């Protein structure tokens, strides 16, 4: 038999991935108690990006390995971001306890994601300051996981009434956050965005991007052409395909034909020669000579 | 698959030339070659016999 | 109203290619000259929900498009999510949503929320036939669709899938949607027929090209029983044992 | 006749699955453990042999 010299992958072109990039660089990032929500589906994803950059210092992921995250598939990615302060970026851990955690942020010790933090002093602080930014200071208890809560009505820290009105024992729950650039790198504002990957019996709809390898024609490589995985010599095809039609097959089952995914082109599949070995001797006695058909 | 066909040690060229001496022997010598060395016979009379 | 399926109905079960050989499927597939249920629209309005059951076979004998859309959802309500496909001139939207020229559409009043989103090329005297077969089958919603110029025509075609979808929802009804025109809306004489999908198994024949030319239900008849049993459209003289009963 | 039959009856039974999750080796290896595996693979070999 002869064996496989090569091994080839081809998949299609990588297209239609979901727009990482545009929620990493988006101009303006929500306050921390008002933290948005992205959905991401039927898209291929790339971290090799967000990794090469050298902003985003820091990428801690818990329950699964940042490096095989495009090997891993995860049918729903949920993107979130929200900026917080350097001190305070600790908190947004799971099983971790802090101000930001409980009233603002809430991560269940059980969380498979990884979250993503890089300091943005100049985005975020101006030489007036920025007050835009908001985080929530009382709250009667602590957030659930994955829980939002935007409620402004004036936090009640008195028996009497608090009629609606930030009197003494009245507070109003947000409190506006202060950013300067003069400001220590602690008390500087880091934007901060965490992804979480589910698994839901639904099909998966989110995944790495295939890698591809180049066509190798007239020898004997292995394949894997759009997950059909077989060792065989490719050649070109007179044989057309019909546009929906991606492989073929003959009267035995076996695959004859596969189109490439990159190139839309036919090519013949045939078996790496085999055949038995027979050796025509003279009797051993009358000599060793020997010849092999 | 593995499945192989050996291809017959007699062509069917060489058979035909074996069934051509079969059939030269039988239009002159008669029965002759069957039973020995082939002997020589008209066509007419070997029929008579 | 009732209608003879005929021999339409038949598509292409995989991507494999197959050239000048007859192969036998294991499917779900209209049953050959079915009972299919016809409903006309002209004053005729018929807006009916159908159950999906397994599958079904839409087909609409149209003119100037007043066939739109269909409606996909197991309760049809806000509370479960609701695969919707609709169309215009320009694009066909295929959304899922949990939902409660012509410048009016008004398939819904508000969407809670949508898992999915998807766009494509428009799908779409009577001289257009539209064919279209629904399946749902782990998670992923098939549609494949033939149009033909043209009761349901006796021929036969074969329905090439058209989009894959994986919307991961139960749907156990189905509604259509209909467009009313305004010159208070008169509306021209449509025909839509619905049928539904059994399990059956299919001798296909394919040409050369590995269009599927022809096509035998096993169970329709003792005749194409044996010529399922034998893989051979044509059967010569004899007696052949096909099955037990 | 007799002598095809036999060998496209052979080929197709390649495809049986003989019990086993799939026809496919390499696929029955890599979905399952190797003592899975083994169980699975010897049902195929059985079959085909
Ligand atoms: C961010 O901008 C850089 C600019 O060089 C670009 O290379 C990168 O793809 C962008 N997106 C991310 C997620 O890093
Ligand atoms: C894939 O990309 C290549 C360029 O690398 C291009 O030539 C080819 O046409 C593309 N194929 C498809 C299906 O987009
Ligand atoms: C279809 O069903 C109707 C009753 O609803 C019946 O009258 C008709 O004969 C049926 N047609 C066929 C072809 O079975
Ligand atoms: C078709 O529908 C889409 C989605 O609602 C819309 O963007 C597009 O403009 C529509 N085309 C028309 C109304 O011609
Ligand atoms: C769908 O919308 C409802 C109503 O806003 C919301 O309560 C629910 O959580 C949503 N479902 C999902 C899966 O987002
Ligand atoms: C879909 O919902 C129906 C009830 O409306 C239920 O009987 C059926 O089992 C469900 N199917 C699936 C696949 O969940
Ligand atoms: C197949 O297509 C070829 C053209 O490529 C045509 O000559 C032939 O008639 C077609 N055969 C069938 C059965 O459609």
């Amino acid at each position: 038999r002869v064996q496989p010299t090569e091994s080839i992958v081809r998949f299609p072109n990588i297209t239609n991935l979901c727009p990482f990039d545009e929620v990493f660089n988006a101009t303006r990032f929500a306050s921390v108690y008002a933290w948005n929500r992205k959905r991401i589906s039927n898209c291929v994803a790339d971290y090799s990006v967000l990794y090469n950059l050298a902003p985003f210092f820091t990428f801690k992921c818990y329950g699964v390995s940042p490096t095989k995250l495009n090997d891993l598939c995860f049918t729903n990615v949920y993107a979130d971001s929200f900026v917080i302060r350097g001190d305070e970026v600790r908190q947004i851990a799971p099983g971790q306890t802090g101000n930001i955690a409980d009233y603002n942020y809430k991560l269940p010790d059980d969380f498979t994601g990884c979250v993503i933090a890089w300091n943005s002093n100049k985005l975020d602080s101006k030489v007036s300051g920025n007050y835009n930014y908001l985080y929530r200071l009382f709250r009667k208890s602590n957030l659930k996981p994955f829980e939002r809560d935007i409620s402004t009505e004036i936090y009640q820290a008195g028996n009497k009434p608090c009629n609606g009105v930030a009197g003494f024992n009245c507070y109003f729950p947000l409190r506006s956050y202060s950013f300067r650039p003069t400001y220590g790198v602690g008390h500087q504002p880091y934007r901060v965005v965490v992804l979480s990957f589910e698994l839901l019996h639904a099909p998966a709809t989110v995944c790495g991007p295939k890698k591809s390898t180049n066509l190798v024609k007239n020898k004997c490589v292995n394949f894997n052409f759009n997950g059909l995985k077989g060792t065989g010599v490719l050649t070109e095809s007179n044989k057309k395909f019909l546009p929906f039609q991606q492989f073929g097959r003959d009267i035995a089952d076996t695959t004859d034909a596969v189109r490439d995914p990159q190139t839309l082109e036919i090519l013949d599949i045939t078996p790496c020669s085999f055949g038995g070995v027979s050796v025509i001797t003279p009797g051993t006695n009358t000599s060793n000579q020997v010849a092999v058909l | 698959k593995g499945l192989t066909v050996l291809p017959p040690l007699l062509t069917d060229e060489m058979i035909a030339q074996y069934t051509s001496a079969l059939l030269a022997g039988t239009i002159t010598s008669g029965w002759t070659f069957g039973a020995g060395p082939a002997l020589q016979i008209p066509f007419p009379m070997q029929m008579a016999y | 109203a009732y209608t003879n399926s005929f021999t339409r109905g038949v598509y292409y079960p995989d991507k494999v290619f197959r050239s000048s050989v007859l192969h036998s499927t294991q499917d779900l597939f209209l049953p050959f000259f079915s009972n299919v249920t016809w409903f006309h629209v002209i004053k005729r309005f018929d807006n009916p929900v159908l159950p999906f059951n397994d599958g079904v076979y839409f087909a609409s004998i149209e003119k100037s498009n007043i066939i739109r859309g269909w409606i996909f959802g197991t309760t049809l309500d806000s509370k479960t999510q609701s695969l919707l496909i609709v169309n215009n001139a320009t694009n066909v939207v295929i959304k899922v949503c949990e939902f409660q020229m012509e410048s009016e559409f008004r398939v819904y009043s508000s969407a809670n929320n949508c898992t999915f989103e998807y766009v494509s090329q428009p799908f779409l005297n009577f001289k257009n036939l539209r064919e279209f077969v629904f399946k749902n089958i782990d998670g992923y919603f098939k549609i494949y669709s033939k149009h033909t110029p043209i009761d349901l025509p006796q021929g036969f075609s074969a329905l090439e899938p058209l989009v894959d979808l994986p919307i991961g929802i139960n749907i156990t009804r189905f509604q259509t949607l209909l467009a009313l025109h305004r010159s208070g809306w008169t509306a021209g004489a449509a025909a839509y027929y619905v049928g539904y999908l059994q399990p059956r198994t299919f001798l296909l024949k394919y040409n050369e090209n590995g269009t599927i030319t022809d096509a035998v239900d096993c169970a329709l008849d003792p005749l194409s029983e044996t010529k399922c049993t034998l893989k051979s459209f044509t059967v010569e003289k004899g007696i052949y044992q096909t099955s037990n009963f | 006749n007799h002598n095809a039959q036999a060998l496209n009856t052979l080929v197709k039974q390649l495809s049986s699955k003989f019990g086993a999750i799939s026809s496919v080796l390499n696929d029955i290896f890599s979905r399952l453990d190797p003592p899975e595996a083994e169980v699975q693979i010897d049902r195929l070999i059985t079959g085909r042999l």
